[PDB]
């Protein structure tokens, strides 16, 4: 197999979380967020990377040379990095829900669309190959959903209509008598139509207008005023870490990815946004 | 046939007589080359000893001990209490590598029966302590390499990748 | 063909490292000279001419505390937060305009002058956009890379 | 047959991929992606060959003598390499899709313009009098494409109006909605004119501000930070595998090239990009 | 007799090509491709006799002799090749245009100067009026394009102005009315005063920077990266082939230079750099 | 367990009485889907002996048989001149993988013995003459897959690719 | 005359008496030329059952079985079991060419039949366990080739060079 | 049904009464396209007769006629004599070529014994005249082209290109 261990893991957001994307001045948001091929939100590897290895240089003092082996030096580099980060997919959003034809009354629900779920499938095919590991279990679940393509349809409950985000109707239907769903939150997941879903998802991010005020006379600054843009807390992120065979990789696998929890993604980490929920899909699935 | 003994390097004391020689195996397979030391072995799920510190057999990955692999044999017909091995030298968790190795290894290691009394709840260990460093230097890095003082002058460069080399997770109980 | 704008980098630049002290709206000007590169090819010209107008203080002092570089000296340009620290920037184009005869002075002095030829200043150069674009690119990768090594 | 075997194939990017430029250009991207004769993006077969050979020299160990023999020794050559890798053109790139009037709407569709197809009837025609295959399934469906050269069309879909990229609005007619699908994927194929193709591509490369950290204060290291260009998952290229008769070809075209899927391309990779998939033309067709 | 009848013919590449010259320049390349005396790329003779011959002996093993005959013989060189190559000398080159005007987009163009031109009609005038194969055609219209030579004529067009290659503004002229073209491509053909058509062109180029990994860190061998140029996709080249009066020349021009579109030419096939479709001035 | 059985498709007269049971249930490996054929299998290091025609073991790998393969077997009565054999069903070189594979598969092969009297000099031949095509449209391509125009007016797309698809390497002796 | 016969070379031991003639002439086209083993011959379909020894025609090309050509025939209490062949000797897929060759022959490859009641399932093996090297060179590469052990003093080298060489897929059945 | 009678292109004037029916098929190689003709079909290794001009032959292959080839069937009472025969219409010299042809074609070609008497000397026969020129457009440029005086109004290129191209060989007896 090209790599030796293939951990798929979903990013669970905590609180809300910000990965800018650099700002353009064809813009509209002084802050927007990375956004995915097709316009949804997304992390890049390279921030799910750097994040994470800053977190474990100073969680674990003591693996320093394993997780320099597996996720690449950083004083000298004389050798590539073992370990591989795919790039953080959308898997699913909160979104509020007016849920008419339903007395179990729920607030949120959890979103996703056909076009995300093609892109997981995607992941789990290619790494499925250059590697040992299989996910059967998630894999069939996935294919199992996308069977279903051309209608919207709900996972953990029969609510047949809905209200999201305050502005989309929905008819949706229930799959394969309770099909059991991948995450697990009593919460009801949907699969929309991608063209709904992409406004649904866009009506489900945070877009907040902050100012900066002058240190002497509580004014605004001139030029202190901008928006901002968050994706909301409970926010599912799929992503992979790849290793490539070698000692270091089984340590870094057994030892360090097992006390891998929490960690802090994205900026803006004094507003309390970024903290962050990683559950691995082989202990969750 | 050749054979090395993992000789460990703690900051306590049970690493005076951990051998019978010298003698016995094809060469050093852990050098010290004039950049530091080279090759060293690193053994997981294992535990240094509060007192005549061998290798405790925990279950735990995160768990490692440090050490140098010498060539020799220990003490005089001992091995009761060794793990005695047969590796292809392919499987070794060698660190610093700098050569390549026998490709096949008859390798002893300190090691006890884990002693289920106590719980074993082990805990992380640094070489610090300069008057611990030019013990280790003295009683056995000047023996096993008498290289140090005979083909260098700078031992400091080596006194510092003592420092960053070795750490241990010792059982703390 | 490009080989004099390397010349004239120095005496239409004349001061965008020094007299733009403080290193805030100083070193910045660096995000200019990168950003607005990979913005005026990848988004084009006119948008960031746009948004670079829309950070100058047109009404006369960043209408001639610029107009004042065609004649006299180094102008220290502090005023406020890159608006002058922007205005120079937008002379800066305009003087690569001007000394390579895209937009004539005639025209550029009378177009910043009334507030009825500004509109059709930008108007010309919307319609000058690709060949401006296309002949500055060298002009303006010289002041990216002067502020790489100097700026 | 000057060629023994030809393998055209399909390159379907599965994450976003980055092959760097060589040039002493001085580009605005720092790092940008390899670009052809028009300017679209390519992979010169020197990094197809080198990726590809780098992969199989670890998937298959055993047959390590096959592949020096059909893409040459590494350190000390005596002859010739036996098989050839034609340059990747670019076939079609996502673009995120608005549409008008549909039935059941599109996010996101395939683009390509007419001189990409142009280029890739020139390789078969090449190719089809070097060697004994002859591919008329894809040369008479790429002629029927290039009848109606210079009118942006829909291949096979009904959408008669569209935005791509979230700027360009055009307009499109039905090929005939008579012809099947170049590669039997769910999505249309935009052949779009190639002044407004140009752009649309180039809108759909992803070009991605990029930084480094001070592990120790959290704040971008000096000097730490450039742009880097991507282009997007499900991106589809274009090459052609060619070996001579060699009965160590025989067995390349017959045992190496059925068990290649999956490869990684490019660089990038700590951080995800290069995962692809190749598709064997004589199977997808 | 004594070369009787000749065949002009154009090498237009299929793939880019790289027809190799040692370190022969002073550029930053350190692979250059094969230079004319013009600093403009060139395939030498030998090069192109070399590379028909072994294709040709490949694919033709039995009209060995033939073949033999007309390019030469290994051993037992003592009979003199009756038929020879010219030097291979670029006719057009593409280029990326940023059209401002005609309506009609265009997203590359062909570019040639008036250096280039005027070899072309070089070998072109040393031909028709001398052997006897007629296509006094194509030197009428080089030479009513060479008639304008100091301004960048565009041809077949109505362009009036560009960007080409990303970096030159250029204003073009139609020539008369309208002309036959040269190329039967359906793309504009532009000729360029010679000192921006050779910037042009020499940014039409590629210029490749290239690497040795090492192959298991995955990281660039020291010292292990170079520099490589090679000559565009679609670029065409023009040589001539003259045959001296023989019976198996005749075998040659029938039944073997009827039968040649691909061959290979240059060097770096297995980076797929030799492609190359060539035309002869027949049809 | 399934029980499919190769057979093969040159120009030669061969292939007039091979099988009986084209399907008897409803299994069959390659497949005609509107896209032409499907999950053709390549059997490589044989050569058709158009004399009985049957593959002849060389041991060429540039020698290749290309043919269907369907579920049945030898006459009801033969595999005393064939060459029979069960394999995992993914050790298979099939040609345009589509549907299905049963993951273990049993094949019949017609089979020749080498017979080393002459040099087995193979020789490439495809298919033309397309009348040639024509009948071994009628003769193989009607029975056994007797969907045979009765979902394609397209017939000519499956008309063609036998031409396009089914080479083979013959003995030419 | 030009008849040659291939013999397999795994780590088992269906190894000395298949044969009886050593040279019966005074050649060997895989001949030891005191720089490597030159002209050796590679099978692809085929993998040894490793139980007696013998090639088994599978339809993997990705199935090999590598092995020197000697001149010979087999042992003759024998050959009903032999795929007796002859092929115009470009046809045969060599590896390590040193020279050119008979330009025609007839070869006797050790041959078992399917056993088509069962799967095929196969796996590489390659050959070390030098205890598998010694009576390898002892039992054929001394025997075929007495030129060994009684001129070579790089005996060390073909050890090296069948132990890089001489790989296989077996069938683990 | 379509056969092609290829017919000569002389200057000489011997090209009047050669042919019956005009169209035949439905289908003409030889194109008048408003760039000049297509496909005319050369014939190397023949020359014409100078007397009674039919493609009496050389074997020389420096000779060559050029003609048009164009659906005919000559007056039920020859073609014994203007030679039949069948091409598969890939193995055709033809010059100015723009399409793709039917592999498969009837050829009948002016031609008979050539002589027992005089050796034959060759020359090469050019065009000029135009009058010349504009009688070959008066023939069966006509006659058999039913296309001319409607559309292809460059009639003065057909003139020249006639005129300039059409080289043969004959023997001016």
């Amino acid at each position: 197999p090209y790599y030796a261990f293939a951990e798929p893991f979903f990013i669970h957001a905590i609180t809300h979380l910000h990965v800018g994307s650099g700002s353009s001045v064809e813009e509209e948001i002084a802050l927007p967020f990375q956004r995915d091929e097709l316009g949804y939100p997304t992390i890049y590897a390279s921030s799910l990377k750097g994040a994470i290895k800053s977190f474990l240089l100073k969680e674990f003092p003591d693996k320093r040379d394993v997780i320099y082996k597996v996720l690449g030096e950083d004083e000298n580099p004389e050798e590539a990095s073992l370990g591989t980060f795919l790039d953080a997919i959308l898997f699913a959003i909160p979104s509020r829900i007016i849920e008419i034809d339903s007395a179990k009354p729920y607030v949120w629900v959890y979103v996703t669309t056909y076009e995300l779920l093609k892109k997981v499938k995607l992941y789990l095919d290619s790494i499925s190959q250059l590697s040992n590991a299989s996910f059967s279990n998630l894999k069939n679940k996935i294919d199992t959903i996308l069977a279903k393509e051309g209608k919207n349809i709900t996972l953990d409950s029969d609510l047949k209509s809905a209200i999201l985000n305050e502005d989309f109707y929905v008819e949706l239907e229930a799959l394969n008598n309770k099909i059991p769903s991948i995450i697990n939150a009593g919460v009801p997941l949907l699969v929309l139509e991608d063209s709904i879903g992409r406004e649904v998802i866009n009506r489900s991010l945070i877009r907040v207008r902050r100012i900066r005020i002058d240190r002497d006379k509580k004014v605004v600054e001139t030029g202190g005023l901008w928006s901002e843009e968050y994706v909301p807390m409970k926010t599912i992120f799929f992503s992979v870490l790849l290793g490539k065979e070698s000692k270091e990789s089984a340590i870094f696998a057994s030892c360090i990815l097992r006390n891998l929890r929490y960690v802090i993604l994205g900026g803006k980490e004094t507003i309390g946004k970024g903290i962050v929920e990683l559950r691995w899909v082989k202990d969750v699935i | 046939s050749t054979q090395r003994e993992y000789v460990f390097i703690p900051i306590t004391n049970s690493i005076t007589i951990d051998v019978k020689i010298t003698i016995g195996g094809s060469d050093h397979i852990t050098n010290i080359d004039e950049r530091g030391i080279h090759n060293v072995l690193v053994i997981t799920g294992y535990a240094v000893d509060e007192k005549n510190g061998r290798l405790v057999p925990t279950l735990d990955p995160c768990d490692y001990v440090k050490g140098i692999l010498v060539a020799g044999t220990p003490q005089q017909a001992q091995s009761n209490d060794f793990l005695t091995l047969k590796l292809p030298a392919n499987k070794l968790y060698l660190i610093r590598k700098k050569g390549n190795i026998s490709d096949d290894l008859k390798i002893y290691i300190p090691y006890s029966s884990p002693d289920a009394r106590n719980s074993m709840k082990t805990k992380p260990v640094s070489i610090s302590d300069d008057t611990i460093v030019n013990n280790i230097i003295k009683e056995v890095f000047d023996k096993i390499y008498n290289i140090t003082q005979k083909e260098k002058v700078k031992i400091e460069k080596v006194k510092e990748d003592i420092k960053e080399l070795f750490s241990y997770y010792a059982l703390e109980q | 063909l490009y080989e004099e704008d390397y010349k004239l980098a120095l005496e239409a630049f004349k001061k965008v490292f020094n007299a733009l002290t403080h290193y805030g709206a100083k070193q910045a000007f660096r995000s200019r000279a990168r950003d607005l590169v990979e913005e005026i090819y990848n988004s084009g010209f006119i948008p960031t001419f746009f948004y670079i107008i829309s950070k100058a203080e047109l009404n006369s002092d960043s209408l001639d505390s610029l107009i004042s570089l065609f004649s006299s000296d180094n102008a220290i340009l502090r005023g406020s937060d890159e608006n002058v620290s922007y205005s120079a920037y937008l002379f800066i184009i305009l003087y690569y305009l001007i000394k390579r005869g895209i937009i004539e002075q005639k025209f550029l002095i009378q177009a910043l002058r009334c507030e009825k030829t500004r509109l059709d200043l930008i108007d010309k150069l919307y319609n000058l956009a690709p060949i401006i674009s296309a002949k500055i690119r060298t002009y303006l990768l010289a002041i990216k890379r002067l502020s790489e090594a100097l700026i």
